[PDB]
């Protein structure tokens, strides 16, 4: 209610005269650091690629993850990536599939 | 006054770091939040990264996260950005940026306009595997009114600058954006209108200065 | 993800006029958008903050009207100095600027003084040969500068560049670079560069001839 010592708890943002809190609406968005924002940070949706790993709470941002056979990556944040079945003639399987890489071949 | 000088830009390899310092005198980083906004040659402003020390928040871009780290000094009341496995694509102007919130007020009773409220003067930082060369510096001789120069020739990296009679001349100079050249190096010419009465007796030179190469000349321009 | 759009992308506009950049953010934030003039060189300043608030020592003919989804910059009695790109910026969500809006003075039309220089005798030493050819203090910025070398039109060797607007008289002043390899440049005799500009009547053409002629 109070903005504490000059500051909004997680989970809020801070009015613009800086004299009340206000919580977020959960499941739309968030904040997860003491702040003085104007207001608070929309939840990320996952992908229809992708999986909800946690939800999105006042607090927190949903987690999401490439479902089972894919994995991304900084430059494809848009669809998740099938992993490949096998490595290639004369190499072999070192690293497997995750969710966040594919698998290793040398 | 307040002001935010930074230090660090310049010439890198791609797949290389560089960091950036953006040091703050005038006000307490503390209360406030620094922004670093970058700006690639001849088109908009792009946020990059964000720090509050007063909360201990973070926020990076996107097309930034993973490879460059915010941080902040209040000791040495600095704030930096350490750039990581840089492409050539993250060439640009670096600003850094004050950013007034309200903790700012609770704090320091500043007055805060939830925006960018100062803005460092800007390091270049351009990310090309090829080598720094200096300029070649040439005359652009004279000959009512008459007009000279001089051709500042084969650089690289940007920037270079240039003045008049050790600044003494401001009136009537035009240094020129510079041009890539097919050799892959930059030039630029800089010239100034003075009196034709003036040409056969006054000396006018042409300074000339690049910080990538530790090149400093200075050029009389006289009548051929 | 929000989109700060501006309107136009540039606009022309004479002294004392009003000038108008209009600005349409992709989903709703409030009263929460700043504005910023940036010139050549220098970085952005901040000039009207929270929407509509006036940022302490910016002029008053600057003036920021938005709520919600649309947003309007008005400058009120535009003065030379106010060649500038002007962005919109989301504040406190991401903090995307808009793609920015382009000012630029209007003013009579100003013919360009044309001057040529012949190649230093250092640089032709340096294996290459330089000539410039300058045309200073004119607008508007359009111009057609050709290269005659014995009366034959250069095809692939000269690049231009031009000035910033001037802040005081609304002018812009162009370099244009010949460069030939030192040999060429000694095949030839004559030298000139040929303006053509809509404050000229009829095109100028200033030239040297090779050998101090």
């Amino acid at each position: 209610s109070s903005p504490s010592e000059g500051l909004c708890p997680p989970g809020h943002h801070i009015s613009e005269d800086g004299r009340d809190c206000i919580s977020c609406k959960y499941g739309q968005d968030y904040s997860t650091h003491w702040n003085d924002l104007l207001f608070c940070l929309r939840c990320t949706r996952c992908d229809s690629g992708e999986v909800e790993l946690s939800p999105c709470t006042t607090t927190r941002n949903t987690v999401c993850q490439c479902e089972e056979g894919t994995f991304r990556e900084e430059d494809s944040p848009e669809m998740c990536r099938k992993c490949r079945t096998g490595c290639p003639r004369g190499m072999v399987k070192v690293g497997d599939c995750t969710p966040w890489s594919d698998i290793e071949c040398v | 006054e307040v002001q935010l000088v930074e230090s660090g830009g310049g010439l890198v390899q791609p797949g290389g770091s560089l960091r950036l310092s953006c040091a703050a005198s005038g006000f307490s980083i503390y209360s406030y939040s620094i922004h670093w906004v970058r700006q690639a040659p001849g088109k908009g402003l792009e946020w990059v990264a964000s720090i509050s020390p007063y909360s201990g928040y973070t926020s990076y871009a996107d097309s930034v996260k993973g490879r460059f780290t915010i941080s902040a000094d209040t000791s040495k009341n600095t704030a930096y950005l350490q750039m990581n496995s840089l492409r050539a694509e993250d060439t640009a102007v670096y600003y850094c940026s004050r950013y007034s919130s309200y903790y700012s007020y609770y704090y320091s009773s500043s007055s805060y306009s939830y925006a960018m409220d100062y803005w460092g003067q800007g390091t270049l930082v351009t990310v090309s595997s090829a080598s720094t060369k200096g300029p070649s510096v040439f005359p652009l001789a004279p000959s009512g009114t008459a007009a000279l120069g001089c051709l500042v020739k084969d650089y690289f990296p940007e920037p270079v600058t240039v003045s008049w009679n050790s600044g003494a001349l401001t009136s009537g100079v035009h240094t020129f954006p510079a041009v890539l050249q097919s050799s892959g190096l930059y030039s630029l010419s800089s010239v100034v209108t003075v009196p034709s009465s003036s040409l056969g007796t006054q000396t006018y030179i042409c300074n000339v200065n690049h910080k990538p190469s530790n090149t400093k000349v200075d050029k009389k321009v006289e009548p051929k | 993800d929000i989109q700060m759009t501006q309107s136009p992308s540039s606009l022309s506009a004479s002294v004392g006029d009003r000038v108008t950049i209009t600005c349409r953010a992709s989903q709703d934030v409030n009263t929460a958008v700043a504005w910023y003039q940036q010139k050549p060189g220098k970085a952005p300043k901040l000039l009207i903050y929270a929407a509509s608030y006036l940022y302490s020592g910016v002029p008053s003919r600057f003036s920021g009207s938005g709520s919600g989804t649309d947003f309007t910059l008005t400058i009120s009695s535009l003065q030379p100095e106010d060649f500038a790109t002007y962005y919109c910026q989301s504040s406190s969500s991401p903090y995307t600027f808009g793609q920015g809006t382009k000012v630029e003075i209007k003013r009579t039309v100003a013919a360009p003084s044309v001057f040529i220089f012949p190649p230093s005798d250092e640089q032709l030493k340096s294996g290459t040969a330089s000539v410039v050819c300058l045309l200073n203090n004119f607008y508007p910025r359009e111009a057609k500068v050709q290269w005659k070398v014995d009366n034959a039109l250069q095809s692939g060797n000269s690049q231009e560049s031009v000035t910033e607007q001037d802040s005081k008289d609304s002018t812009y002043s162009l370099s244009s670079t010949l460069t030939l390899s030192k040999a060429d440049y000694e095949k030839h005799k004559v030298y000139a560069c040929e303006v053509t500009h809509q404050g000229l009547s009829s095109p100028v053409t200033k030239s040297f001839n090779r050998g101090e002629c």
